[PDB]
RNA sequence: GCGGGGUUGAGCAGCCUGGUAGCUCGUCGGGCUGAAAACCCGAAGAUCGUCGGUUCAAAUCCGGCCCCCGCAACCA
RNA sequence: AGCCAGGAUGUUGGCUUAGAAGCAGCCAUCAUUUAAAGAAAGCGUAAUAGCUCACUGGUCGAGUCGGCCUGCGCGGAAGA
C-alpha cells in the first residue's frame, strides 16, 4: 500500500467538460496539462450517465504519466438527482427541506455499497439511510 | 444591573454584618455557589458574575440568583468637607453572611457547572465554594 | 441602450474567457492575492456570461429561422420556431435582469432625497413639486414611507427646496441614479405669452449613514498633566497644582483648564470641553464630507448639467448617461419609474463588473 | 476498558465460538492497518460474516481464563500477542491459508503459522483441508 | 518567560517544577508557555 | 519589462521627446505611445539597457526622467493584409493597441496568456515578434 | 451651591389658591388680482419639560431629575 | 506513567465560500468494520493535505489517581 503523492478530490458534474472554476489551478498546479483531465476522464463519463459529480485520482509521477480509478459517487450530490430537491439544509433538527421514503434509499444500496465496508447489506444500507439524516432529509418509517 | 424599582426611604444606615446566613441549602436548582467568607456584593459584581456564568454555560439550563442588592450605599462628592449632610447614593449592595448560597444552576453537567461557577467566583470579592443539592 | 449593453456583455464574455485561462495557468495561485480576487471575478462573470452565450445562440437561431422562412417552403415550421425563439429571448432577458440585480448591502439602506430649484425660478419650484410627487407616488407604490423633513414653498406654488426621508427596502439602490440636474422643457403656468421655457432642477440623493455615536473617552488614551496655575492666590496657588492639561493622543487635541481652585473641578471642566471638542470635530468632519458629496452630486443649476430631460410638448423623456428616449411622460409622471430606473441599474452593474475586472 | 461484568460477558461470548466451531488459524495484526482489517474481514463476510471472532486479549489471564473448559491446549498462546481465526461452517475450511497469502501481502509476520491444535499440530503449513 | 503571580499549566506538555524555592512552569512543546512565579 | 515615464516636471517635454526619439532611432530603447491615452512607455530588451538609457538621458539631455510607474505589457506588431478585418480588430482592442515609432501598430498584451488568446482569436491578422 | 423658567409649529400671557387654555405671527378652506403679495370671512390645534407622591381630581401642591438664564465660587 | 504499532470508513456530513474537507464560522455530531478509532481535541494549509492526539492490544508486575477535614511553611512582597 503506497501513500499519497499529489492527488486531490474535488470536481463538479461530468456534464461540464473541462471545468475551470471548481478545480481552478488544482490540476494545473503540477506538470499535467488542462486537456489531459478531459480526454482521460470525460471519455469514460458518457458510457452510462451524465450530469453526476464523480471523483478521480489527480496523482502525478516522475514520467509525466498517471493512473486513475473512480470510486462510488458521493451521496451529497447523488441525493439531489435522486431526491427531487436541489437545495440543502442548514438546521436539520428544527426544519426539514423535503421528505423521502424508506425504499428510496434502499434502492441505492445495491449500486453504491461496493466501496463501502460492511458485513451485511443492511449494515451498509443504514449508513446510506443516515446520510439523509445528516442532510436534513427525513424518512417516514 | 439589579436595583430596587422603588424604596420607602432613599438612604440607609451603614449597619453591621454579624451573624450567620439563612439560605444555606440549594432550593431550586441542582448546583449552587456558596459563600464561605463575609462582606457585601455590589450590583456590578452580581451582573458581571451572572454574565460570566451565562456565557460559560452558552445559555443552557436554568440559573437562579438568590441574592438581590437592596442596601443603598452612599458616598460624599470629591473634595468636600465632612459635614453638610449625608452623601448621594452611588451603588447598591446585598449584605452577605457566611454560608449564603448566591447563585444556583441546573440543566447542565457537573463539570461544566464547576467551570462556570469558578469563572463567576473569579469576579467576586468574597471566597466561595461549590455545593450540590441535598435531599432533606 | 441595448447595443451598448450587448457590447459590454461581449467584452465581459472575453474577460470571463481570459479569467478561466489565467486561473488554469497556476501563476496566479502562486501570487495568491491575485488569484482570490480573480476567482471572485469568475464567480460573478460566469452566470451572466453563460446566460449571454445562450442569448447569443437564440439571436442566431432567429436569423437562421427568418432565412428558413423565406426559401425552402418551411415557413410554417420556421414561424413556430421563430415565435418560440421570441419567448425564449424575452425570458433570457428577464433572467439577465435578475443576474445583474444589485447584491450590495449598502443599497438596502434608506435615503434622504433633496430636490432643489435651479434655473427657472417659480417654474423650477413647480417642477420640484412635480418631481417630489413623482418620487412620492413611486415610493407609495413600492411600500415606502416618505417623511418631509423640511420644505420651502414657492410663491406661485410648488416647493423651492424640499428635503424628505424615504424609508423602505432597497431605497438607495433604486434611487441613487436620480441625482444630478434634471431639465424640463414646457410652457410655464406663469407665462402669459405662451412661450416655451427651458428650466433646470438639481436633485441630490444621499444614503442614510449610520447613526452618530459619541465614544466615551478612554483613560489610557488620555494623558493628564498637572501643573501650577498662573495668577494671584498666594501660598495656596503656588503649592497646589490646580491646573489640568489633557491631550487626546489619537486626535492630538489639547485642553487646558485652570479656572477653579480645585484640581477635580478643573479636570472635570477640561474633560467636558475635550469631549465637546471631539464631538464638534467629528460633527464638523461629517458636515464637510456631507457638503462635499452633496456639492458633487448636485449640478450647477444651469441647463447644461443634466441627467434626464423631460420634453412636455412632444411627451419625450431622454436619459443622457446611457442613451434611452421614451415617448411617454404620462405613465412616468404618475409613478411607474421602474421602466427608466432598471436599464441604468443593469448598465451600472455591468460597468462595476468591468471596473472589478480592471482592478489590479 | 469497563468493569468486570463487561469482561465476563465478553469472555462467555468469546469462548462460545471456540466451543461450537472448528479449526482455527493464527494472525498477529500488530502492524496491520485498518484498511487491511477492512478488506480481510469483508472477505470473511462472504460465507457467514461476523462468526469468526477477532476478540484478542493475550494477557496471562485475560483470554487464558476460558481455555480449560474447551480446547485446553490453547494456553501456549499466552506470551506474545496472536489471534485465532474461527470457522463455524465446515471443519478446517479454506480460510486457513488466507494468512499464508497475507504473509507477503504487506504483513511479513504471520504469527509463526502454528495453527490451532485440533489435530495436535506444531510448526507446519497445514495444506490438508477437506472440501 | 512570563513572570506572573499565578502560574498554571497551559497544555498537556507543561510540567510544573519547583526550582530554588520558586514555582516554575516549563513546556517541552511551546516556548510561549514557560512562566515563573514572581 | 516596459516602464512608463511619469515626467514630474511639466516642462522639458520637447527636450525629452527629442532625446527619446534619438535613442529610439538607435537600437538601445523602443518607445510606445497608446492610442487611447497620452502616456509615454519606454521599453528595452534588458534592465541594464534601461539603466544605460536613463544615465545617458541624464548625462546630456538633462531631464528628471521619473519612471518605474507600474504597468504590465508585451509588444506584438500587428499586420493584416485583409481589408475590413483589421478595423474590427482595432475597435475590439483599441486600449491594448499602441503606436510604435515608424507609425507601426503594436498590440500590447498584459499577460502571455492574453497574447495567446488574442492570437487564437482573429487568425487572419498576423502578430509578428520582429518588425 | 442659590433665585427664575419650560404652555398649540415660533415668541409669549394666565397656571391661583386643585374642577376653566388665551394673544400675535404662522397653518387649512373660500373671497379679491389676469397671477403672486397685502387685505376680508370661517375654522382648527397643546399629555402646560420628565418621573414618583398627597387628593375624588394635579399644568397648579410636594419631592427627585434634565435643559435654559442670571448670581457667587473670596482671604491665603 | 513510559515503549512499539494503529486511530480507516461512508463523506469532502448539510450549508455558503471565491475556497470551507475537523478547524472562518451556523445545525446535527449518525452509522460501519467492533480487541477500539473519534461527522474528530488542536497544531497546520491558500482549502485539501501532513503531525501530535480522545480510545485498543503485548512489555516490565506493585500499587495508583484527585477530592474532603486540618497544623505549619513558598511565591504574590518595589523608596527614598
Amino acid at each position: 500500500a503506497k501513500k499519497v503523492q499529489a492527488y486531490v478530490k474535488l470536481q463538479v458534474a461530468a456534464g461540464m467538460a473541462n471545468p475551470s472554476p471548481p478545480v481552478g489551478p488544482a490540476l494545473g498546479q503540477q506538470g499535467v496539462n488542462i486537456m489531459e483531465f478531459c480526454k482521460a476522464f470525460n471519455a469514460k463519463t458518457d458510457s452510462i450517465e451524465k450530469g453526476l459529480p464523480i471523483p478521480v485520482v489527480i496523482t502525478v509521477y516522475a514520467d509525466r504519466s498517471f493512473t486513475f480509478v473512480t470510486k462510488t459517487p458521493p451521496a451529497a450530490v447523488l441525493l439531489k438527482k435522486a431526491a427531487g430537491i436541489k437545495s440543502g439544509s442548514g438546521k436539520p433538527n428544527k426544519d426539514k427541506v423535503g421528505k423521502i421514503s424508506r425504499a428510496q434509499l434502499q434502492e441505492i444500496a445495491q449500486t453504491k455499497a461496493a466501496d463501502m465496508t460492511g458485513a451485511d447489506i443492511e449494515a451498509m444500507t443504514r449508513s446510506i439511510e443516515g446520510t439523509a439524516r445528516s442532510m436534513g432529509l427525513v424518512v417516514e418509517d | 444591573m439589579l436595583q430596587p424599582k422603588r424604596t420607602k426611604f432613599r438612604k440607609m444606615h451603614k449597619g453591621r454584618n454579624r451573624g450567620l446566613a439563612q439560605g444555606t441549602d440549594v432550593s431550586f436548582g441542582s448546583f449552587g455557589l456558596k459563600a464561605v467568607g463575609r462582606g457585601r456584593l455590589t450590583a456590578r459584581q452580581i451582573e458581571a458574575a451572572r454574565r460570566a456564568m451565562t456565557r460559560a454555560v452558552k445559555r443552557q439550563g436554568k440559573i437562579w440568583i438568590r441574592v438581590f442588592p437592596d442596601k443603598p450605599i452612599t458616598e460624599k462628592p470629591l473634595a468636600v468637607r465632612m459635614g453638610k449632610g449625608k452623601g448621594n447614593v452611588e451603588y447598591w449592595v446585598a449584605l452577605i453572611q457566611p454560608g449564603k448560597v448566591l447563585y444556583e444552576m441546573d440543566g447542565v453537567p457537573e463539570e461544566l457547572a464547576r467551570e462556570a461557577f469558578k469563572l463567576a467566583a473569579a469576579k467576586l470579592p468574597i471566597k466561595t465554594t461549590f455545593v450540590t443539592k441535598t435531599v432533606m | 441602450m441595448k447595443s451598448s449593453i450587448v457590447a459590454k456583455l461581449e467584452a465581459l464574455h472575453e474577460r470571463h474567457e481570459e479569467v478561466q485561462a489565467l486561473l488554469g495557468d497556476a501563476q496566479t495561485i502562486a501570487d495568491q492575492e491575485r488569484f482570490r480576487a480573480l476567482s471572485r471575478e469568475y464567480a460573478q462573470l460566469s452566470d451572466v456570461s453563460r446566460c449571454f452565450t445562450d442569448w447569443q445562440q437564440v439571436q442566431e437561431d432567429i436569423e437562421t429561422a427568418q432565412m428558413m422562412l423565406d426559401d425552402p417552403e418551411m415557413r410554417e415550421m420556421a414561424q413556430d420556431e421563430l415565435r418560440e425563439a421570441k419567448e425564449k429571448s424575452e425570458q433570457l432577458e428577464q433572467q439577465l435582469q435578475v443576474l445583474l440585480l444589485p447584491k450590495d448591502p449598502d443599497d438596502e439602506r434608506n435615503a434622504f432625497l433633496e430636490v432643489r430649484a435651479g434655473t427657472g425660478g417659480d417654474e423650477a419650484a413647480l417642477f420640484a413639486g412635480d418631481l417630489f410627487r413623482m418620487y412620492s407616488r413611486y415610493a407609495e407604490a413600492r411600500r415606502w414611507r416618505v417623511e418631509i423633513m423640511s420644505a420651502s414653498e414657492g410663491e406661485h406654488g410648488g416647493y423651492k427646496e424640499i428635503i424628505a426621508k424615504i424609508c423602505g427596502d432597497g431605497v438607495y439602490g433604486r434611487l441613487k441614479f436620480e441625482s444630478g440636474g434634471h431639465r424640463v422643457q414646457r410652457v410655464p403656468a406663469t407665462e402669459s405669452q405662451g412661450r416655451i421655457h427651458t428650466s433646470a432642477c438639481t436633485v441630490a440623493v444621499m444614503p442614510e449613514l449610520p447613526d452618530a455615536e459619541l465614544p466615551d473617552i478612554n483613560p489610557a488614551d488620555l494623558r493628564i498633566d498637572t501643573f501650577r496655575s498662573s495668577g494671584a492666590g498666594g501660598q495656596h496657588v503656588n503649592t497646589t497644582d490646580s491646573a489640568i492639561r489633557i491631550t487626546h493622543l489619537p486626535t492630538g487635541i489639547v485642553v487646558e483648564c485652570q479656572d477653579e481652585r480645585s484640581q477635580h473641578k478643573n479636570k472635570a471642566k477640561a474633560l467636558s470641553v475635550l469631549g465637546a471638542r471631539i464631538h464638534a470635530a467629528e460633527m464638523a468632519k461629517r458636515q464637510q464630507a456631507e457638503a462635499s458629496t452633496r456639492r458633487n452630486l448636485l449640478g450647477s443649476g444651469d441647463r447644461s448639467d443634466r441627467n434626464r430631460t423631460y420634453n412636455f410638448p412632444q411627451g419625450r423623456v431622454t436619459d443622457h448617461r446611457i442613451n434611452l428616449t421614451l415617448y411617454r411622460l404620462d405613465e412616468v409622471m404618475e409613478g411607474k419609474l421602474d421602466m427608466l430606473i432598471e436599464p441604468i441599474i443593469q448598465e451600472h452593474q455591468a460597468d462595476q463588473l468591468a471596473a472589478l475586472s480592471e482592478q489590479e | 476498558m469497563a468493569l468486570n461484568l463487561q469482561d465476563k460477558q465478553a469472555i462467555v461470548a468469546e469462548v462460545s465460538e471456540v466451543a461450537k466451531g472448528a479449526l482455527s488459524a493464527v494472525v498477529a495484526d500488530s502492524r496491520g492497518v485498518t484498511v487491511d482489517k477492512m478488506t480481510e474481514l469483508r472477505k470473511a463476510g462472504r460465507e457467514a460474516g461476523v462468526y469468526m471472532r477477532v476478540v484478542r486479549n493475550t494477557l496471562l489471564r485475560r483470554a487464558v481464563e476460558g481455555t480449560p473448559f474447551e480446547c485446553l491446549k490453547d494456553a501456549f498462546v499466552g506470551p506474545t500477542l496472536i489471534a485465532y481465526s474461527m470457522e463455524h461452517p465446515g471443519a478446517a475450511a479454506r480460510l486457513f491459508k488466507e494468512f499464508a497469502k497475507a504473509n507477503a501481502k504487506f504483513e511479513v509476520k504471520a504469527a509463526a503459522f502454528e495453527g490451532e491444535l485440533i489435530p495436535a499440530s506444531q510448526i507446519d503449513r497445514l495444506a490438508t483441508l477437506p472440501t | 518567560m512570563k513572570v506572573r503571580a499565578s502560574v498554571k499549566k497551559l497544555c498537556r506538555n507543561c510540567k510544573i517544577v519547583k526550582r530554588d524555592g520558586v514555582i516554575r512552569v516549563i513546556c517541552s512543546a511551546e516556548p510561549k508557555h514557560k512562566q515563573r512565579q514572581g | 519589462l516596459f516602464r512608463r515615464i511619469r515626467l514630474k516636471d511639466p516642462l522639458k517635454q520637447k527636450q525629452l521627446l527629442k532625446g527619446l526619439v534619438q535613442l529610439s532611432e538607435e537600437g538601445a530603447v523602443q518607445v510606445f505611445r497608446p492610442i487611447s491615452n497620452n502616456d509615454l512607455i519606454v521599453g528595452a530588451v534588458g534592465v541594464l539597457q534601461f539603466d544605460v538609457v536613463v544615465a545617458r538621458l541624464k548625462s546630456e539631455y538633462n531631464v528628471e526622467a521619473v519612471y518605474e510607474s507600474v504597468n504590465v505589457a508585451t509588444a506584438r506588431w500587428v499586420e493584416c493584409k485583409d481589408a475590413k478585418k483589421f478595423e474590427e480588430f482595432k475597435r475590439k482592442n483599441e486600449a491594448a493597441l499602441a503606436l510604435d515609432g515608424g507609425d507601426n501598430l503594436a498590440y500590447i498584451a498584459t499577460s502571455m496568456v492574453n497574447l495567446r488568446l488574442a492570437q487564437e482569436r482573429y487568425p487572419d491578422v498576423q502578430f509578428h515578434q520582429t518588425r
